[PDB]
């Protein structure tokens, strides 16, 4: 059986947010480690990756391994009524949640009924403030349909062309940096030059209310890979095939 | 498509 207390309940309001876009139906794994989802979109483009370790949470309980079929919207809407426990039981077809912050309310959420991606190195990664990555995503999709990224050592570089015409935004790596969490950095072996739906990097920047940080890993023809911190947690991971 | 770098 599965008991788990979280005291910071907004963490998992933000991760339900940051999905249930994406992604209607998911099988959370919940082990003793912690809680992962895996799952790619209906349209097979990307596939996001959730970790969520058992430390994170005040108390913990998962006596053996179990799966649960969960639809994301009911579990979103749920979570819109919220200090929170989850539990199911052992032979369950409902995960509860009991909500806090004399008042205590239930709910009993009904429970529905393989492919992994290899671990690499990258040719070139990103650090960058998360708001300026929604921000820039968000403005060229206003352009186009598609974004080409070019990461090079001394900047990362983004362009989008349709109708109106095209745009060209360019990041410059930081150098006098006042706070970590404002930098722009850059780890390059190798240039990278790739095109990605800007529809699906809007669908990922959901996320940015999670981390103020958003990492960006490129090879030549592999996915994308963006990355936030889910902080003293784990991490939530988008995987995004180039055109 | 990602369904061809997954294993």
């Amino acid at each position: 059986m599965f008991e788990a207390r979280l005291v910071q309940g907004s963490i998992l309001k933000k991760v339900l947010e940051a999905l249930k876009d994406l992604i209607n139906e998911a099988c959370w794994d919940i082990s003793s480690s912690g809680v992962n989802l895996q799952s790619m979109d209906s349209s097979h483009v990307s596939l996001v990756q959730l970790t969520l370790r058992s430390e994170g949470f005040d108390t913990y309980r998962c006596d053996r391994n179990l799966a649960m079929g969960v639809n994301l919207t009911s579990m979103s809407k749920i979570l819109k009524c919220a200090i929170i426990t989850l539990r199911a039981e052992d032979n369950a077809d409902t995960l509860a949640l009991v909500f806090e912050a004399e008042k205590v309310s239930d709910y009993e959420m009904k429970l529905m009924d393989q492919l992994g991606i290899p671990e690499q190195e990258y040719s070139c990664v990103v650090k960058m403030p998360s708001g300026e990555f929604a921000r820039i995503c968000r403005d060229l999709s206003h352009i186009g349909d598609a974004v080409v990224i070019s990461c090079a050592k001394d900047g990362v570089k983004f362009s989008a062309s349709g109708e109106l015409g095209n745009g060209n935004i360019k990041l410059s790596q930081t150098s006098n940096v006042d706070k970590e969490e404002e930098a722009v950095t850059i780890e390059m072996n190798e240039p990278v030059q790739l095109t990605f739906a800007l529809r699906y990097l809007n669908f990922f920047t959901k996320a940015t209310p999670l981390s103020s940080t958003v990492t960006l890993s490129m090879s030549a023809d592999v996915p994308l890979v963006v990355e936030y911190k889910i902080a003293d947690m784990g991490h939530l991971k988008y995987y995004l095939a180039p055109k | 498509d990602i369904t061809r770098f997954l294993v």
